């Protein structure tokens, strides 16, 4: 016996016809005695009164708690109620599965979602993916950010790569009378990447007055926690256009099937105790007696309520009431304003569908080419388990696309290229500030027009298709009336070697 | 206006308390620009029904805050938090007049909560000030695994990290345990004597049952504990002279009261004169909504100060600590307490008779009582340590020198005697040299004895992160002496920013350099046969060294290092034979090693000089009482001329 | 002491002393700012650089570098053992009876005794 209590929704006629009989969720080895609860609009008088009445009159097993997106303080009256009465909960649902890290000493809660310190750790490696390196952090006065503040820095100590942070800083941003001091704030900081963590009724506020210090632009790019963005559904206005974000499998499942796997997880854990042949506890009493002073060999059954898999879906639970080592997934807002898939996180390796950023729509990030010459640039292969190549050496993955009218796609080995020519163009990212994808060209080597149509290195800047163009590349009359050249770096000209002498 | 607030007790008769003092703030502004109200409940043995019957208080009135107090329960963990977590739902602004518990100071989960009396956790500020008046530097830290022992320690911790000096030892036991003879005899084994203790009472009592079956309650100790854990039946047993500290004037829970309406009309009164007068929420049912100005009033309410208050002045810290309470200093003088001084969290000003100690004592203790039995660690190195097997008899053979007087010699134990492969075996030898003769004058300098032995893998060492973790630990003798192996080190150890990040030295006593042995076109590194790898030349070092750093320690350098990457020695003299045998082109190492040997044998040149200079240093464990006398002797050796007539007698005995 | 402390006079050009150069007073209330050039110096702008701290420079007017005349320690020995400062740079040499009551850093420049003879 099991019970459901639905907290809110649109029209609330499907899943209350759904809950008629125990022919769903007929796949638990075990017998089901369903009993569903409904609730109105919420408050803790409504709570308290009905999931009292409900376990006085019905000798509940356990309940499973369904509510609706951003409220903020509910899941601790939860945990309250389940400290005094001692009779587990499980909330699959929106609202209430935001960890609490101190939760009271006699309680069984079960949240299911995952903390700061995993979020942050898929968005570090997530972040080192990609060679970058560099970011800013900005924080609203949001509370429990401290714990985020410092576990980025622990996480970012954590990992091999250098990291170098630029800055942190934290604003006070709310309703519009107190809206300046984080505008200059805002406006003095620079960076390639950002790591931001806020609210979503403060995101609205937040990236609204970025859009106005030039901080959107496809130069940039943006990563939040999943505090934020709580209406995955339909996301708003106002927000940039590819922005990375983590979330936990299960973010496009049917709230049937949240339930289904809710009652699964419960009744399996019953189950397998059943298998012990020990019991079928019975829950505690009532509300209006306190009772419940220890912990009899009950013990038990909260305990074997957490390995209990289902499904080939790993389930272990944390002594902390947050699962331990899931599965889940990254989301950004492509140029649909949808979120879609990006790649999963199974067994503790980076999968990503795309091989290259895309960078989807004054600026920055500039395209660059060049081709192996044997000082100045030098192309070899990765490293032998890694695949992170060398420090002070920059990844370059060649384009062999030589077919795309009926080729599907040419894989992008993963190239390090360093060198003379990579070494300047180090040195000018740290001067001039810009950021920068080496991609060796293949049609020609330097350039040379074939009857009107240009080659190579100076043929791909010609045509628009890069920004710019480094190597061992000369400088004439022929091709400088159709592209720009720096003032030279290299003294060259035209020698004759000799056999030997 | 009519401005209601509200309140929760459980007196009945301090409830008229607090309405003569809502009326008696009403006579400092009654002119009806806003005009006070108040309201009562009382507690119940039941939870839930306190949570309901809060819910009717708030819908009884539009209110504007709570005042919640300590009934005669017992259970003071929870009574405060059903009317916290209920009126958290809609931001309603409450107060703490008496509760200590330091859980609800986590703002993320009591939404909205205030107090008037400090903490549990910030007694380790009172402590550290103390530490610092008197002067006890090795401290143990004992604290339960509970959440307010956790979080005074991370207080403690914060505070000792700021200052970058950390703690001897912190050990923690479960809670509600028993026989638990294990964790004080772990924590008798170290020099650090003075240890503080935070825990429930009958934990308290029981940590003194086992210290004292365990004699460490006597003379030489001094333990200062906090305020819960000298009251009840643990101040019933414990021993004479513990110190510890009580509140200003708490549990009056009729002082605070006046303060708390006091400070509650002070921010009304500027609240009401904003533009946004949302009104608080009326009703417990339907309203699934928040107060529009709860925080902003939270916001005005933290930053209001007090003029004149019965407990002195009133602010708040970042989380609504009490901010300057008073503190008393106390004392067991023969199973009576009694104040010592006055502490206002800033400084202590003792104000009243002197202090007796566990000992029947008068005089400060000290702690680190200075052992005498020290281990000590070295290695393998020809012109310092020599190494040699003793012979049957059981000493080592004599031998005489030219000047007429013996050559010291001491037993070395520890290694196998044979590296490569030994299942298990550790040996008996005798070590002599220079590095043993320092030893000698510094023991005889200082009073103390010795038990020399050798390292377990060879290596001088050096840090190193193993794969699969995030921890690094040091390998070798540089390892020996930060897990506890050891005590000192007499070898020539070398002083760089890695070692002293984690260890200290002493003076150095012997300086040096970084340069190059060959066999008799070879110069410094500067030549592309050296920045570019070629088969004609061929250099190396010793593995897991300090060159093995510092040439990793240059991106610039990388190709180079990668070479050395290549092939290396994990070895010795050894090194010096390879080069001799012709497969080593060249050599470089420490100045004084190659120096000695390249003068001693024969047809072994060094090429050019130093580059890199560095020098010699004693080791010892982080902050160790003994570094200031180490040196002191050090420079006197340096300034009699007595390393001057070591010194020749070892290595300018040559050419 | 010319190989490490430098003093200048300020020049006519603009009143402040030449860039890579710090102002320092001789005291003994009137004074004369001068400026301050060379090693410790170096030292002690990177030092400043790195520590995070800020700081003023006064020479010393009594006898050159320390001495004990009956408990009178003149000189920065003196003026650091008084508690009128907090540091005392440049030439200063380590010996056992100066490090008893005045601290010491790590050496950065490494000297002895010698002796000099006409060639
Ligand atoms: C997506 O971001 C990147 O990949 C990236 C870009 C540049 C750099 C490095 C650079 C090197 C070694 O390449 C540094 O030495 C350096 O100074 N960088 C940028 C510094 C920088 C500032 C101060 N402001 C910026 C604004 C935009 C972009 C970069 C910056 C690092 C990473
Ligand atoms: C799941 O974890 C529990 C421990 O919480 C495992 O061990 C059971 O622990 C209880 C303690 O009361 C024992 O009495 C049981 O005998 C233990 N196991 C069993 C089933 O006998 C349990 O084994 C774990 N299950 C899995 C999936 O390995
Ligand atoms: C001012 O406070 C008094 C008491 O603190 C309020 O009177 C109470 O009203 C409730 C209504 O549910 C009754 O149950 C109590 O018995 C009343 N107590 C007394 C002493 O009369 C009064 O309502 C408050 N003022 C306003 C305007 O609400
Ligand atoms: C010595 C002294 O004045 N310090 C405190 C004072 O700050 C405090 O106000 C008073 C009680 O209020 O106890 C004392
Ligand atoms: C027993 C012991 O270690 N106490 C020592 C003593 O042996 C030593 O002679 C004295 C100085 O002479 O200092 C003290
Ligand atoms: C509480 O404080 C008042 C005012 O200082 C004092 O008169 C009284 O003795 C204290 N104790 C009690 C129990 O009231
Ligand atoms: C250090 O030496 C002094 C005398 O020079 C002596 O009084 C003191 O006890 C010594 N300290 C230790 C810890 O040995």
């Amino acid at each position: 016996t099991v019970a459901v209590v639905f907290s809110s929704s649109g029209p609330p006629q499907a899943q209350f016809r759904a809950r008629l009989t125990p022919q769903s969720f007929l796949d638990l080895p075990l017998e089901i005695q369903p009993l569903t609860v409904g609730v109105n609009t919420t408050n803790p008088s409504s709570l308290l009164t009905q999931i009292c009445g409900l376990l006085g009159a019905a000798h509940v097993h356990g309940i499973v708690f369904e509510d609706n997106v951003d409220t903020e303080a509910v899941a601790q009256i939860l945990d309250f109620i389940s400290s005094q009465t001692h009779v587990p909960i499980l909330s699959i649902s929106g609202g209430s599965a935001v960890v609490l890290t101190p939760k009271e000493p006699g309680s069984a809660f079960l949240q299911l979602g995952v903390s700061l310190e995993q979020q942050l750790q898929v968005l570090f490696k997530v972040l080192e993916e990609y060679d970058w390196s560099a970011f800013a952090v900005i924080t609203s006065l949001h509370p429990g950010h401290a714990l985020f503040l410092e576990g980025v820095r622990a996480v970012a100590d954590a990992s091999h790569v250098s990291w170098r942070l630029l800055d942190v800083v934290t604003l006070e941003l709310g309703p519009g009378g107190p809206r300046a001091r984080t505008q200059r704030l805002l406006r003095q900081l620079d960076a390639p990447v950002f790591v931001a963590y806020c609210s979503r009724e403060e995101a609205e506020v937040l990236f609204a007055e970025a859009a106005q210090a030039g901080l959107v632009g496809p130069g940039h790019v943006w990563l939040v926690p999943n505090l934020a963005l709580g209406s995955t559904d339909a996301p708003p206005a106002t927000f940039p256009v590819g922005l990375i974000s983590v979330v936990t499998e299960s973010w496009r499942l049917s709230l049937r099937q949240k339930v289904r796997d809710g009652v699964a997880i419960l009744a399996l854990g019953a189950h397998s105790y059943w298998r012990q042949h020990g019991t079928l506890p019975a829950p505690a009493g009532d509300c209006r007696v306190h009772p419940g002073p220890v912990s009899p060999a009950r013990e038990a059954f909260y305990r074997h309520l957490l390995n209990v898999t289902w499904e080939g879906r790993d389930f272990s639970f944390s002594p902390g009431g947050y699962l331990v080592q899931p599965t889940m997934v990254v989301i950004a807002l492509n140029r649909h304003r949808l979120w879609e898939m990006v790649g999963r996180w199974e067994h503790g390796v980076l999968y990503m569908k795309y091989p290259v950023w895309p960078r989807y729509s004054d600026s920055r990030h500039l395209t660059v080419a060049t081709l192996e010459e044997r000082p100045f640039v030098i192309v070899e292969s990765p490293d032998p388990g890694t695949g992170g190549c060398v420090p002070n050496t920059v990844p370059c993955r060649r384009q062999s696309n030589h077919t795309f009218s009926s080729g599907d796609v040419a894989p992008y080995t993963k190239l390090c290229c360093k060198g003379f020519c990579i070494d300047i163009l180090k040195k000018l990212a740290r001067v001039v500030k810009f950021s920068y994808d080496l991609y060796l060209v293949t049609n020609g080597k330097h350039g040379k027009r074939v009857r009107g149509v240009w080659n190579g290195m100076i043929g791909e800047v010609y045509y628009k298709r890069a920004d710019m163009a480094i190597g061992s590349l000369t400088i004439n009359e022929e091709r400088s009336e159709i592209v720009d050249f720096s003032v030279p770096f290299v003294e060259t000209g035209i020698s004759v070697m000799v056999a030997r002498s | 206006k009519i401005v209601n607030i509200g309140a929760v007790l459980s007196t009945r008769k301090h409830e008229q308390m607090f309405r003569e003092a809502v009326n008696q703030a009403n006579k400092r502004h009654g002119s009806w620009k806003i005009q006070l109200n108040a309201t009562s409940v009382t507690h119940k043995p039941n939870a839930i029904q306190m949570a309901l019957s809060v819910c009717e208080d708030l819908i009884s009135s539009q209110v504007y805050a709570i005042l919640v107090s300590h009934p005669p329960t017992p259970n003071d963990h929870f009574t405060p938090t059903p009317v916290s977590y209920t009126a958290g739902f809609y931001r309603i602004p409450v107060l703490g007049l008496t509760t200590r518990m330091s859980i609800y100071s986590d703002k993320s989960i009591h939404l909205s909560f205030l107090r008037t009396v400090p903490p549990y956790s910030h007694q380790s500020s009172v402590w550290f000030e103390m530490m610092r008046v008197y002067s006890w530097n090795h401290i143990i830290l004992l604290v339960s695994d509970d959440h307010e022992g956790r979080a005074a320690q991370k207080r403690l911790e914060t505070l000792l990290e700021e200052r970058e000096s950390k703690a001897e030892k912190v050990l923690q036991f479960d809670p509600g345990t028993k026989n638990v003879t294990a964790l004080l005899m772990e924590a008798k084994e170290l020099e650090a004597r003075v240890i503080i203790l935070s825990a429930s009472e009958d934990d308290a009592a029981t940590v003194y049952r086992a210290a004292a079956m365990l004699n460490m309650t006597g003379s030489g100790y001094v333990w200062l504990v906090g305020e819960r854990e000298i009251s009840g039946n643990a101040l019933r047993y414990a021993p004479d002279g513990i110190l510890g500290l009580q509140l200003i004037n708490g549990k009056n829970e009729s002082a605070h009261i006046s303060d708390a309406v006091g400070v509650v009309a002070q921010a009304v009164h500027e609240l009401l004169e904003k533009e946004n007068i949302t009104d608080p929420p009326r009703g417990c049912v339907g309203n699934t909504n928040i107060w529009k100005t709860g925080p902003l009033f939270k916001r005005v309410l933290m930053s209001s100060k007090y003029a004149d208050g019965v407990t002195g002045r009133v602010e708040f810290n970042e989380d609504g600590d009490r901010k300057f309470a008073n503190y008393s200093i106390m004392n067991l003088q023969n199973r009576k307490l009694v104040q010592v001084g006055i502490y206002n969290g800033t400084h202590v000003i003792p104000n009243d008779r002197k202090i007796i100690w566990p000992g029947g004592e008068t005089e400060k203790p000290r702690g680190y009582q200075m052992s005498t039995r020290l281990k000590i660690v070295t290695i393998h190195q020809e012109p310092f340590v020599y190494v040699k097997p003793t012979l049957s008899d059981g000493t080592c053979k004599e031998e005489f020198t030219v000047n007429g007087d013996p050559v010291k010699k001491v037993i070395c134990t520890g290694p196998n005697d044979t590296s490569p492969g030994s299942p298990r075996h550790t040996v008996p030898q005798c070590c002599y040299g220079f590095c043993i003769d320092l030893l000698i004058k510094l023991a005889r300098t200082m009073n103390f004895t010795y038990e020399v032995h050798l390292v377990a893998d060879g290596k001088f060492g050096t840090q190193e992160r193993v794969n699969n973790s995030n921890k690094k630990e040091w390998n070798g003798m540089m390892g020996e002496l930060l897990s506890g192996q050891a005590d000192m080190i007499v070898a020539p150890l070398t002083i760089n920013n890695e070692r002293a990040q984690y260890i200290e030295f002493s003076k150095p006593f012997k300086y040096q350099g970084l340069t190059i042995l060959v066999k008799k076109r070879i110069t410094g590194i500067n030549d592309p046969r050296l920045r570019n790898p070629s088969d004609k030349f061929i250099y190396a070092t010793v593995k897991q060294s300090s060159v093995d750093i510092y040439f990793r320690r240059q991106v610039e350098l990388s190709t180079m290092y990668r070479h050395m990457e290549k092939h290396n020695y994990e070895s010795a003299a050894e090194a010096i034979q390879a080069v001799r045998d012709n497969k080593l082109h060249a050599f470089i190492w420490d100045s004084a090693v190659l120096e000695f040997e390249a003068s001693q044998k024969c047809d072994l040149v060094t090429t050019g000089e130093l580059f890199f200079r560095s020098g010699f240093g004693i080791g010892m464990r982080k902050d160790s009482p003994w570094k200031q006398n180490v040196s002191l002797s050090i420079l006197k050796s340096h300034e009699n001329g007595f390393m001057e007539d070591l010194d020749k007698t070892w290595v300018r005995y040559q050419e």
